[PDB]
C-alpha cells in the first residue's frame, strides 16, 4: 500500500554527533540483531608522498597483527570468538577498518577498533614479515589486467600529481620502508578530527557515542600541531599508455575524461548517462534485446566480452568514462561505438531512455543501502566526503530533477571535445592512436 | 552478471598464504541473470 | 459460402493458373521475394520444409533454363498449395512491429 | 527522535494444492518476489542431463503473454532484475523492482515460470551459452571438485552436475524443456515468496496463476550414498582436494551438529589476512606444513542426504602431508579431545554468521524461500539460535564419529603426484 | 656394439605397479555402452599368466 | 597410417548383431609411420 516515495520518508534519520576532540560519531538505527561498526580515516596514497608511498597500504598490513594491550594473536582471538569478523581496506582517499558483530557485543567492537586505530603495535619483527607478503601480492596483482589498467590510467591522467601514485606502493618503497616511516604516517594523518566513527544497525546513538566518549577520548584532537595536511589539486592530463604484450589472449582498455569531485551535483546527472552506457557481460542473458545500444551491438556482433562506464570521484577531481575487455581483432569497432553514445547523448538524447537511466539509479541506489555494511560505508564515507548524510529522499529529488536537457547540456560538458586518458593493455595493435580517438570525442555533424 | 558460490581472460594468481584463507569450499550455487 | 464467394475463389484460381508459377512444380511462397522478414522466416522452418523449398527451387530453376514446365499432372494445384511460410513470415511482421513501437516512446 | 518504525510479521500460509506463500511488508523501497521451486539437477535422469541449466539460461526467451524483446526492455525500462538461482535441489525465479513497479515484473515472473514457448529457434541460438556459462564456471577450481565430489559420492540425482555435460550441449530439445517445466513447476512444489509486496495480492496470484496440477508427484528417488573417489590430472598450479563423508538430512538435529562441527574445525576467516587462530584445522596443518595453503570445513546438506569433510588447497608436494594432518585432526575430536569453550565459540560463529546471513533482502528472501521448500514451514530465527543451542557436545563428536568411520568420497584436482587414494588414509 | 653401447642413465626401474582398484564412468552420447570388468590376474611369462590365457 | 589395436569424418555405423561381433576388447597398441 506504502509508495516508493513514501518508503524514502520511513527510513530512519542518521543521528550524528561530535566528540570535543573532533570526532564525528554518525549512527543509522534499525531492528537487526546484528550490526557494523568501523572507523573511516580521511587518509590515502594522495596524502602520500613519493618516498613514503605505500605507507598506508603497509599499516593495513600491520593493524589487526598486535597493539600494546592485546600483543598478536589476541585480537583475532577475541573477534573470532564471538563470531565477528573484521576488514578493513584503503583507497587513494579513504582508509577504513570495520567490524561486523552481533548488536549485544557492540561496546566489545568499539573498543578493539579504538585500540586498533590508536595502540597499533608495529613490531619490526612483524614489519619484515609483511614486506615479503606484499611484494607477493604486487606479483598477484601484475595478473589482474583490470588492476593494472586501471593503475595505467591513474598513473597518465593525473601524471605529476599524488593520484598518480598507487595504493600498494612501488615495489622499491615497500621494501626500504621503516618503522618510522610509518609512525610518522599515523600520527600526521590519523588525527581524530579527520576520522568517523560509523555504526549501522540495531543500536542506540547514544550507547554509541558514549562509546566514543570512554574509548576515543584520548586521541589529540582539534589542535596537533603546524603540521595540517592539505589536498591540492591534481592536474589531469589528456594523454595515453599503451603496454603492449601480445601473449595475453584479451586486450584491456580504459578510456576517461576528468570528472567534476565528490561534491559536484552534476555527478547525478552523469550516473544517470553512464546507466543508459550501462555495463555489459559475455553471461549476460539479454543479448541483442538489451537497451543500451553499446550492450546490443556488443552482444550481437560479440565486439567484447565485457564493458562497464564508471564515474570515479576524487577531491575537486575524477575520472569518468569506460573500460572494456576484447578480442585484438575488435578494439576498433568497441572504440567506434563507445565514442559514438557519448557523442548521441551529447547532442541527441531523448526522454524515454534518460527515464530508464534514472530508473536504473533508483533501483541501484536501493539494492546497495541493504545491509548494516552497506549502511555504515555510506555513512562513513558520505562524512568525509560531503560533512553529512545525504538522505535517500534528496537523491530521488536530484534524480527526478534530471530530463534529457541535462543529459546533453552535462554530458557536452565533460565529454564533447575533450581531451581522454587513455590506458591499454594486452594485445593492443589495433588500438586506434590518440588523435583518432581525440578526433572520436566531436562530431563533424554537430 | 552470472556467479558460481561455494565458500558456505586470465582471471588472476593467488600465490602467498593470506590471498589463500576463503579458497577452499564450504554446496555450489550457480545464478544468472540479464 | 454462397455463389458469389465462389465467383471470388474462381477468379482467384484463374490467376493462380495464370500466373505459372504452379506450372514448375512451385507454390506460392517459393516465389515470395526475400526482404529482411522473408529471410528469417526462412531461417525458422523446420528442416524438412527447409529442404522442400529448396529442391522445388532448384527443380524450377532447372526448369526455366531448359524453357521447358512440368507435366500437368505435376503442376500445383490451387486447392493444394500450402502457405507454409506465411505464419512464420506473420510472426517475424509481428515481432518487428513491436520493435518498431517501442522505438516511438 | 530518529527511532525505526515497528517491524512488521512475516505472513505465512499453505493453500490445499501445496504451495506456500510468504510475505513480509518491510516498508522498503524495493520489492523483491522469488518463486522457488524443487526442480533443481536432482530431477534430472541420464537421459536430459543438463535440461535444468539451459532452463535456467532461459528466463528471456518468449513466453505467451511477453515476448523476449518485451521481458528485456519492459524490466530494464523500470531498472528492475530478473535472476534464476539454481542448487541441486531448487531453482529459484527471483525479481527486484521499485515497489511501484511490483505489478509489471510480477507478470513477466508468471510468464516465464508457467507459459514458456520454447520456440525452437530460440533454444537453438542458446545452446552456445552453455558452453560460455559453464567455462566461466568452471575456471574457479572449486567448482570442478566439487562437480566430481558429489558425482562420486552419489549413484544418481546429486552427482548431476549443475551445468550441463559437453556432450548435450547443443542436444538439449525444446520438448525436454516442455516437459522438464510441466513435470517439475507445479504447487506442490513451487513456494511465492515476497518482500515489499502484501499478502492478499501474492495469494490471489497464487490462486489465479500457480494452481498447476501435479504433473509428477514428489518423487521418491532418493539419493543413494555410494562413495568412490574421482581424480583430475591438470595443469594447475595448486593441488584442490575434498574428503567427505554421509553426514545428515537437512533440517534434522543431527544437522545442527555438523554444522557447530564445521565451525569448530574453521570454515573461511573472520579477519583480513589473520593466521586463524580458532580454525583448528588451520592450525593443525601449520603444524606440520610451511608453505602457502588452505584448509576449511566443508558442509553440504540436503533434503534426504548430507556430506560433511573438509577442502584443502597446497603445493602439489605438499597435498598428502596437508590432507593426512587435517584428517587426523578430526580424529583427535572423534575422540573426545573437545572442551567446552571449544564448542560455543562455535555455536557464537554459527549463530552470528546465520543472523549475518539475512541482514539483506536477497539473503533473507533465500532463507525463506529454502525453509518453505525443505520444511513447509518458517522457523524464525530466536528458534534457530535455540536449536543450536540444544546441540551437545557429544553431538559434536559423534559428527566426527560419523565422519570417520563412514566410507569416504574423494574428489582432487592438480598434479596429483603426492595426493593419497583414499585407502593410503 | 658401435653405436647402441649407450651406458644406462636410469637402471632398471624397481617402480612397481600397484594394483589398487576402483571404477571410471563416462556419460556421454553413445549409441552403446562399453564395458569392462576385470581384477588382477598375473605377470607374463609365469605359469599363472599361461592360465589366464587357456581360461 | 596411424593404427590402434585392442582386440587381442564419421566413420561408420553398426547395428546388427552380426557386425558387433569382433568389437570387444580382447591391450592397447598405438603404432604410428610416415
Ligand atoms: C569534396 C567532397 C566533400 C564530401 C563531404 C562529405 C561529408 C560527409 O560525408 O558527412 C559525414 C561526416 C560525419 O562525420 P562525424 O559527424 O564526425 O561522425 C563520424 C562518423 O561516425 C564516422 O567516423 P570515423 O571514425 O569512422 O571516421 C572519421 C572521418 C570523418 O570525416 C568524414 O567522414 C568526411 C568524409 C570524407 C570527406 C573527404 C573530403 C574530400 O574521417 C575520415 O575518415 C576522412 C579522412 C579524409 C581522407 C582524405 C584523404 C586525402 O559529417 C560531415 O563532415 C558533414 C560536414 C561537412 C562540411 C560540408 C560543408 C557544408
Ligand atoms: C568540403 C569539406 C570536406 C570536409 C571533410 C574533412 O575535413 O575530413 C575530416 C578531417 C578532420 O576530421 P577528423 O579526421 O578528426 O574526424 C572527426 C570524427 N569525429 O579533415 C582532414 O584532415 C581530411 C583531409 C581532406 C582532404 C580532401
Amino acid at each position: 500500500t506504502a509508495t516508493y516515495a513514501q518508503a524514502l520518508q520511513s527510513v530512519p534519520e542518521t543521528q550524528v554527533s561530535q566528540l570535543d576532540n573532533g570526532l564525528r560519531v554518525a549512527s543509522e538505527q534499525s531492528s537487526q540483531p546484528t550490526c557494523t561498526v568501523g572507523v573511516w580515516i580521511d587518509a590515502g596514497s594522495r596524502y602520500e608522498s613519493e618516498k613514503n608511498n605505500g605507507a598506508g597500504y603497509f599499516v593495513e598490513h600491520l593493524a589487526f597483527k598486535g597493539t600494546k594491550n592485546r600483543p598478536g594473536n589476541a585480537l583475532e582471538k577475541e573477534v573470532e570468538s564471538m563470531g565477528a569478523h573484521l576488514n578493513a581496506y584503503s583507497t587513494r582517499e579513504h582508509t577504513a577498518y570495520y567490524i561486523k558483530a552481533l548488536s549485544k557485543d557492540l561496546p566489545k567492537a568499539v573498543e578493539l577498533l579504538a585500540d586498533i586505530v590508536q595502540n597499533c603495535s608495529l613490531e619490526d619483527s612483524q614489519i619484515e614479515k609483511e614486506r615479503d607478503v606484499i611484494l607477493q601480492e604486487l606479483q598477484e596483482n601484475d595478473t589482474s589486467m583490470r588492476d593494472v589498467v586501471f593503475n595505467y590510467l591513474h598513473a597518465t591522467a593525473f601524471q605529476g600529481t599524488p593520484l598518480a601514485q598507487s595504493v600498494e606502493g612501488p615495489s622499491e618503497n615497500v621494501r626500504k620502508l621503516s618503522r618510522a616511516d610509518l609512525t610518522e604516517y599515523l600520527s600526521r594523518h590519523y588525527k581524530a578530527p579527520r576520522m568517523v566513527l560509523a555504526a549501522a544497525g540495531g543500536l542506540e546513538h547514544r550507547q554509541l557515542l558514549d562509546l566514543a566518549q570512554k574509548h576515543f577520548s584520548g586521541l589529540s584532537g582539534t589542535y596537533d600541531e603546524d603540521a595540517v595536511p592539505t589536498l591540492s589539486p591534481c592536474r589531469f592530463t589528456g594523454s595515453q599508455i599503451c603496454h603492449r604484450e601480445d601473449g595475453l589472449p584479451l586486450a584491456h582498455v580504459a578510456i576517461a575524461v576528468e570528472g567534476p569531485g565528490w561534491a559536484h551535483p552534476d555527478n547525478v546527472a552523469l550516473q544517470v548517462a553512464n546507466a543508459i552506457i550501462g555495463h555489459y557481460d559475455c553471461t549476460y542473458g539479454g543479448g541483442a534485446h538489451l537497451s543500451s545500444p553499446l550492450a546490443s551491438i556488443a552482444a550481437t556482433n560479440k565486439l567484447c566480452q565485457s564493458f562497464q562506464t564508471f564515474n570515479i570521484c576524487y577531491a575537486d577531481t575524477g575520472l569518468l568514462g569506460a573500460h572494456f575487455v576484447c578480442d585484438h581483432m575488435s578494439i576498433d569497432d568497441m572504440m567506434f561505438v563507445l565514442q559514438g553514445q557519448w557523442m548521441r547523448l551529447c547532442t541527441s538524447a531523448t526522454e524515454s531512455e534518460v527515464l530508464r537511466g534514472k530508473n536504473l539509479l533508483r533501483n541501484a541506489l536501493v539494492s546497495h543501502l541493504d545491509g548494516t555494511t552497506p549502511v555504515c560505508e555510506d555513512i562513513g564515507r558520505s562524512l568525509l566526503t560531503y560533512g553529512r548524510r545525504i538522505p535517500l529522499a534528496e537523491w530521488e529529488s536530484r534524480i527526478a530533477e534530471v530530463d534529457a536537457r541535462v543529459v546533453r547540456e552535462v554530458c557536452s560538458k565533460y565529454f564533447y571535445d575533450q581531451c581522454p586518458a587513455v590506458a591499454g593493455f594486452g594485445p593492443i595493435e589495433q588500438l586506434p592512436d590518440y588523435n583518432r580517438i581525440r578526433s572520436g570525442m566531436f562530431w563533424l555533424r554537430f | 552478471r552470472g556467479v558460481a558460490g561455494a565458500l558456505r581472460d586470465l582471471k588472476r594468481s593467488v600465490l602467498c598464504r593470506e590471498s589463500l584463507r576463503g579458497q577452499a569450499a564450504g554446496p555450489l550455487v550457480a545464478s544468472v541473470s540479464l | 459460402v454462397s455463389a458469389s464467394s465462389r465467383w471470388l475463389e474462381g477468379i482467384r484460381k484463374w490467376y493462380y493458373n495464370a500466373a505459372g508459377f504452379n506450372k514448375l512444380g512451385l507454390m506460392r511462397d517459393d516465389t515470395i521475394h526475400e526482404n529482411d522478414d522473408v529471410k528469417e522466416a526462412i531461417r525458422r522452418l523446420p528442416e524438412n520444409l527447409y529442404n522442400d523449398r529448396v529442391f522445388r527451387i532448384k527443380r524450377a530453376l532447372d526448369l526455366s533454363m531448359r524453357q521447358q514446365i512440368l507435366p500437368k499432372e505435376q503442376w500445383t494445384k490451387y486447392e493444394e498449395d500450402k502457405s507454409y511460410l506465411e505464419p512464420y513470415l506473420k510472426e517475424v511482421i509481428r515481432e518487428r512491429k513491436e520493435r518498431e513501437e517501442w522505438a516511438k516512446k | 527522535a530518529g527511532v525505526p518504525p515497528h517491524p512488521q510479521d512475516l505472513e505465512f500460509t499453505r493453500l490445499p494444492n501445496g504451495l506456500v506463500i510468504a510475505s513480509l511488508e518491510n516498508y522498503a523501497p524495493a520489492s523483491r518476489i522469488g518463486l522457488f521451486i524443487k526442480a533443481g539437477s536432482r530431477y534430472e535422469n541420464s537421459n536430459n542431463l543438463g535440461t535444468s541449466h539451459l532452463l535456467r539460461l532461459a528466463s528471456s526467451l518468449t513466453t505467451k503473454g511477453a515476448s523476449s524483446f518485451k521481458i528485456t526492455r519492459g524490466i530494464e525500462a523500470v531498472g528492475g532484475k530478473l535472476s534464476v538461482t539454481s542448487t541441486r535441489e531448487n531453482m529459484a525465479y527471483t525479481v527486484e523492482c521499485l515497489r511501484d513497479d511490483v505489478d509489471i515484473l510480477m507478470e513477466f515472473l508468471l510468464n516465464v515460470t508457467t507459459a514458456p514457448e520454447f520456440r525452437r529457434w530460440e533454444v537453438a541460438a542458446l545452446q552456445p551459452q552453455l558452453r560460455i556459462d559453464k567455462a566461466v564456471a568452471l575456471q574457479n577450481p572449486q567448482a570442478h571438485v566439487i562437480e566430481n565430489l558429489h558425482a562420486a559420492a552419489y549413484r544418481n540425482a546429486l552427482a548431476n552436475s549443475l551445468y550441463c555435460p559437453d556432450y548435450r550441449i547443443g542436444k538439449v530439445t525444446p520438448v525436454e524443456l516442455h516437459d522438464y517445466v510441466q513435470n517439475h513447476f507445479t504447487s506442490a512444489r513451487m513456494a511465492l515468496i515476497g518482500l515489499g509486496v502484501s499478502h492478499p495480492v501474492l495469494k490471489q496470484v497464487a490462486e489465479q496463476f500457480l494452481n498447476i496440477r501435479g504433473g509428477l508427484g514428489l518423487s521418491g528417488a532418493k539419493a543413494k550414498y555410494h562413495g568412490g573417489e574421482i581424480r583430475e590430472q591438470n595443469g594447475d598450479s595448486l593441488v584442490h582436494a575434498a574428503l567427505v563423508a554421509e553426514s545428515a538430512a537437512i533440517g534434522s538435529a543431527e544437522a545442527n551438529a555438523f554444522s557447530v562441527l564445521q565451525h569448530v574445525l574453521g570454515a573461511g576467516p573472520h579477519v583480513k589476512r589473520g593466521s586463524n587462530a580458532t580454525s583448528s584445522l588451520y592450525q593443525a596443518v601449520a603444524k606440520g606444513v610451511h608453505q602457502p595453503f588452505d584448509v576449511s570445513a566443508f558442509n553440504a546438506s540436503y533434503s534426504d542426504s548430507g556430506l560433511f569433510g573438509f577442502y584443502t588447497i597446497s603445493q602439489a608436494a605438499s597435498a598428502g602431508d596437508v590432507i593426512k594432518a587435517a584428517y587426523n585432526q578430526v580424529k583427535t575430536i572423534a575422540q573426545g579431545n573437545l572442551s567446552n569453550p571449544d564448542v560455543q565459540a562455535a555455536k557464537n560463529k554459527l549463530k552470528a554468521g546465520y543472523l549475518m546471513s539475512v541482514e539483506s533482502s536477497e539473503g533473507f528472501l533465500d532463507e525463506v524461500g529454502s525453509q518453505a521448500l525443505a520444511a513447509g514451514s518458517y522457523t524464525p530465527p530466536s528458534t534457530v539460535l535455540q536449536q543450536i543451542d540444544a546441540v551437545a557436545d557429544a553431538d559434536v563428536i559423534n559428527a566426527a564419529k560419523k565422519f570417520v568411520s563412514g566410507r569416504k568420497s574423494m574428489a582432487a584436482s592438480g598434479n596429483l603426484g603426492h595426493t593419497p587414494f583414499i585407502d593410503e588414509l
